Formats: C-alpha cells, sequence, structure tokens
C-alpha cells in the first residue's frame, strides 16, 4: 500500500534553482531506499539520486553532482531534491520510487535501479529556459 | 518407490530464483494424483504433455526445480517469455516438455516490515540461456567506468531482495514455483506412473 506524491517544479532559467519532493504513504518497510527519476523527452529514464533509510547514506548520478542533493524530513515521510544550478539538459519529468533494501549475509546495500524499484509514482515537471 | 515429490514441494523453507534449486527424481514410482487432483494450486501449466495422463508414461529422469518469485512474475516460468526473471533468473526452452506449478505463499515466505531473504538478480551482461542457473555477485558496471570496490549508479549490486510484507498485494506476494521437467532419452525408463 505505498503512494508517493512529487511535487515542485516549474520553469527555471539557467543557474537556476528549484526543489523537488516526494510525498511517502504506506512504507511500512524497515530498510528501504528512495530514488529520483526522470526521463527527459526522447530519451530513457535515468536516475538522479538514491538515499538510504537506516542513516540516509546518499548516492548521485555524475553530472548531477555538485548541484542537487537529497535529504529527509522523516515526518511528512517526505524526500527532496535541491537542484540547484540548472542546465537546459535537467529538462525532464522527474520521478519518485521506492524500493527494498537489499541484504545480502548481513552486508546491507541499497540499490536505486531506473530498470528494478517497486514502487514508482505520477512524475514532476522541471523546465529550464530563458 | 514411491518418487519422493514431497520433498518438493512441501519444504519448509525455499530457495530465491536466481539461485534456483534441481532435484532429481530418478527409479521410482510416482503418482501425480497428488499434483493434478489438487485444487491449491494457482499455476499448472503444461507443455508436451496431459497432466491428466502422467500416470500412463514413463521418463528416463524428471527434474523438479524449485525456487520463489513474486506473482507478477510466474507468467514468466513459461516458454518463450521476458523480463527479469527469464531474462536474469530463471529460463526454460521454448522446448519445454514439463510442467510448471505454483501457489501463493503469503502465509510461508512473507514477514511484518519486509523478509528480505529472498532475492532475484538484477541485471547480467546477457540473457540466462535455458536451464541455465548463476549465483555470482560480480559487481555489475553499468557506466562502462572502470568498477572498482562498489559505487554508486554506476557499479551496481546484481541482487535485489524482494521485502516480502504479508500486507503485500497478490502480484507482489509471495509464490513458491516447482518445475517439473519430463525427460525421454535413448536409455531405459525408470520413472513411472503408478499404473
Ligand atoms: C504435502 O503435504 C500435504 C499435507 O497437507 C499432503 O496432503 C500433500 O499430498 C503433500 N504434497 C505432496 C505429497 O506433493
Amino acid at each position: 500500500d505505498v503512494q508517493l506524491q512529487e511535487s515542485g517544479g516549474g520553469l527555471v532559467q539557467p543557474g537556476g534553482s528549484l526543489r523537488l519532493s516526494c510525498a511517502a504513504s504506506g512504507l511500512t518497510l524497515d530498510y528501504y531506499a528512495i530514488g529520483w527519476f526522470r526521463q527527459a523527452p526522447g530519451k530513457e529514464r535515468e536516475g538522479v539520486s538514491c538515499i538510504s533509510s537506516s542513516d540516509g547514506s546518499t548516492y548521485y548520478a555524475d553530472s548531477v553532482k555538485g548541484r542537487f542533493t537529497t535529504s529527509r524530513d522523516n515526518a511528512k515521510n517526505t524526500v527532496y531534491l535541491q537542484m540547484n544550478s540548472l542546465k537546459p539538459e535537467d529538462t525532464a519529468v522527474y520521478y519518485c520510487a521506492a524500493v527494498p533494501s537489499t541484504y545480502y549475509s548481513g552486508t546491507y546495500y541499497y540499490t536505486c535501479h531506473p530498470g528494478g524499484m517497486d514502487y514508482w509514482g505520477k512524475g514532476t515537471q522541471v523546465t529550464v529556459s530563458s | 518407490n514411491l518418487c519422493p515429490f514431497g520433498e518438493v514441494f512441501n519444504a519448509t523453507r525455499f530457495a530465491s530464483v536466481y539461485a534456483w534449486n534441481r532435484k532429481r527424481i530418478s527409479n521410482c514410482v510416482a503418482d501425480y494424483s497428488v499434483l493434478y487432483n489438487s485444487a491449491s494450486f494457482s499455476t499448472f501449466k503444461c507443455y508436451g504433455v496431459s497432466p491428466t495422463k502422467l500416470n500412463d508414461l514413463c521418463f528416463t529422469n524428471v527434474y523438479a526445480d524449485s525456487f520463489v518469485i513474486r506473482g507478477d512474475e510466474v507468467r514468466q516460468i513459461a516458454p518463450g517469455q521476458t523480463g527479469k526473471i527469464a531474462d536474469y533468473n530463471y529460463k526454460l526452452p521454448d522446448d519445454f516438455t514439463g510442467c510448471v506449478i505454483a501457489w501463493n505463499s503469503n502465509n510461508l515466505d512473507s514477514k511484518v516490515g519486509g523478509n528480505y531473504n529472498y532475492l532475484y538478480r538484477l541485471f547480467r551482461k546477457s540473457n540466462l540461456k535455458p536451464f541455465e542457473r548463476d549465483i555470482s555477485t560480480e559487481i555489475y558496471q553499468a557506466g562502462s567506468t572502470p568498477c572498482n570496490g562498489v559505487e554508486g549508479f554506476n557499479c551496481y549490486f546484481p541482487l535485489q531482495s524482494y521485502g516480502f510484507q504479508p500486507t503485500n498485494g497478490v502480484g507482489y506476494q509471495p509464490y513458491r514455483v516447482v518445475v517439473l521437467s519430463f525427460e525421454l532419452l535413448h536409455a531405459p525408463a525408470t520413472v513411472c506412473g503408478p499404473k
């Protein structure tokens, strides 16, 4: 019973910033991951950021690095994306997703896979122009 | 004597699909009346064989393959199919001669807040060929950038837990699966019907 609402997004200009926001519903999981994804026009789906639930650990896609950051307010069960030095190629429909973490032999790993996440959301649009 | 299938269908606990189990039944008699007159099963798809005619038949060897997946994924325990399991965990040939069976296991494989002991493999460089099995944990290099350690979105753990929760939906709830493969070779037929 997991529902997710991505919020945020609009036209922003180059060098600009916007902050996105997931809404989390029903996670009853003990060890999970929340991802940000994006699909630009006419191209495939790509991942932007992953956060672990245990400690808040985080990873990022290469180009996204230095600009976008992910945080969690446990309370509103929301996960965010601080988008900060926007560029045109960052135009896309961005996405939330949820995933179970994986525990192989007591070694914890968290994987946000565009091919493989359990739960998804409708999407938020981010446009970057002049 | 009786062929040991109750050790396969009635196992306290099954295995992960990527690490699927094979047990060979040989030199014995079997009534599949336990299997096909059952009504406790979700999936009973037979290929090349009528399951009702099974007790009138003899085979050289029988292979019981068992594993756990979701219910949205059983469709993939089928001949000529695609997706995460068929392509990367367990493959059935187009030339399948056998039967495939599954049932809901939400009462045995799920746990409040996630049962992580069940894992499937997320990706491989190529598709698994029929009846192949893969248990490797080699860090998968998505980004074609040299991979050392384990890192990010570019180097990935290939296996994913199913996180079974009892409150999950049925396609997301657990299914125990048994692939019974029936072989005729050019040699003596030990595994036969009761009659
Ligand atoms: C598994 O055990 C049940 C007991 O409820 C039995 O009725 C059934 O025949 C067994 N399955 C086999 C032998 O395949």
